[PDB]
């Protein structure tokens, strides 16, 4: 199944921008969580729990993106 | 002569993936490898989709990644005795196989609770190898179309991302990377 | 059942309520903004219906991915 | 007497619950149901060391009401943690079902989604009631009163907004619901 060149070009540009942005946003959520969690708290066990569920959510997201659940 | 045009047109697009291909904090390896593998599969898929009208039985009578290297199809239980195939037929078999691998709920789970199989990394590495074979064939045989179609930058960026990922996790041996090592040495600086 | 600590639960609750109100306010903002900008451009009724369909689809999809799971 | 606190930095809640303009009802109900499921899950998770077989020999929401398990497949007289274990496991199995709770975009909800949704919400409320009645002082001492009341206020606001639980089920905490909803 052949694609037109303009389509592919667009896909690549959009994809690269998407990858870089998604990476940056991931790191941003991690840092944000760490900062707010550090600000008015808290035990270390709690930090471990929150980090665990967050990482689980991220992995789930990239799994859904892998599963082409966007349609 | 292909090496010098390929190394001339290396400069492409208008960032750094080297940090983005790295396994994120507390992320499962298999999931990451899977996601990037599917992604690169799509990329190379529509990429070859662009120059498929130049990649005909006559233009490419045999699956060649340059005069030095020639690939044969095999390593699938069905269709197991190696076949001397052309570019479009070999690539068809390849991408179809990889497609069947990705669509398998056993190897690439779609649900959340479902875990990866024990031999996942192996078939992942196989897939990535063969995808690189496609990359090499496009880079060697059908490069002039890429130039005239002005897809050079996008091709180089896709290949750069692929190589960055593969090198980041050592998923392809250099023996397979041979047909394009001269380019890899340049892109990775 | 898996035992979470109190600090974790509290933190999550505090963060979550604020998130709920924020998401609400943002949703209404996107809807109103779309209505105003589309009214400004001056568009057919079919076209406005189309744009609204796409926005509603994007929102519904968004909360659907968020449901299981998203970050 | 006894103030119910509530939190604090924000509370709209009512507004928060309302079905957005041109949003599918089932999707909204689904999302909120999942959210409340997690909330109640870790909520009960904090006081799991107090709700033991000895402390709570039977799933009780006050001396007046007593709950028994049977759905997952002959009602069983279970304790608090065992009953709640069965409950949360069942709901977990409902949420993980790709048929009732679609993960894909194009896939629509079944016609009987609202039924199992209302069931889920009933039972989740049963958990709320049990925590509020039997294991409430630990919640106070853990300083989770504000969070518990805010969660329950949100839950009740949602349920009432869409009439997903009968008042006959809400009976064990009606005295509280009348107070929180003002
Ligand atoms: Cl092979
Ligand atoms: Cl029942
Ligand atoms: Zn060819
Ligand atoms: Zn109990």
């Amino acid at each position: 199944q052949s694609y037109s060149p303009q389509a592919f070009k667009f896909f690549m540009e959009q994809h690269v921008e998407n990858v870089l942005k998604s990476h940056q946003q991931r790191l941003h959520r991690k840092k944000q969580l760490e900062n707010e969690m550090m600000r008015v708290g808290l035990s270390q066990d709690a930090q471990d729990q929150m980090r665990k569920m967050l990482c689980q959510k991220e992995s789930n997201y990239i799994r859904l993106k892998r599963a082409k659940m966007d349609k | 002569s292909h090496q010098y045009e390929l190394l001339k047109h290396a400069e492409a697009d208008l960032g750094n993936l080297r940090m983005a291909v790295m396994l994120p904090e507390g992320e499962d390896l298999n999931e990451w490898v899977a996601v990037n593998t599917v992604d690169f599969f799509n990329q190379i898929n529509m990429l070859y989709g662009t120059i498929t009208d130049f990649c005909t039985e006559e233009s490419c009578p045999v699956m060649s990644a340059g005069p030095k290297y020639e690939y044969h199809w095999a390593d699938g239980t069905n269709i197991k005795k190696p076949i001397k195939c052309s570019a479009p037929k070999y690539i068809d078999y390849l991408m179809t196989w990889v497609q069947d691998q990705l669509d398998d709920e056993t190897l690439f789970p779609s649900k959340i609770g479902v875990p990866f199989p024990k031999n996942f990394m192996s078939v992942a590495k196989t897939i990535l190898k063969r995808l690189f074979r496609v990359y090499a064939h496009i880079y060697h045989q059908h490069f002039d179309p890429v130039i005239q179609l002005q897809e050079e930058a996008h091709l180089n960026t896709s290949f750069k991302h692929f190589i960055f990922f593969v090198q980041e996790f050592n998923l392809i041996d250099r023996r397979e990377l041979a047909p394009l090592q001269e380019l890899i040495e340049k892109l990775t600086s």
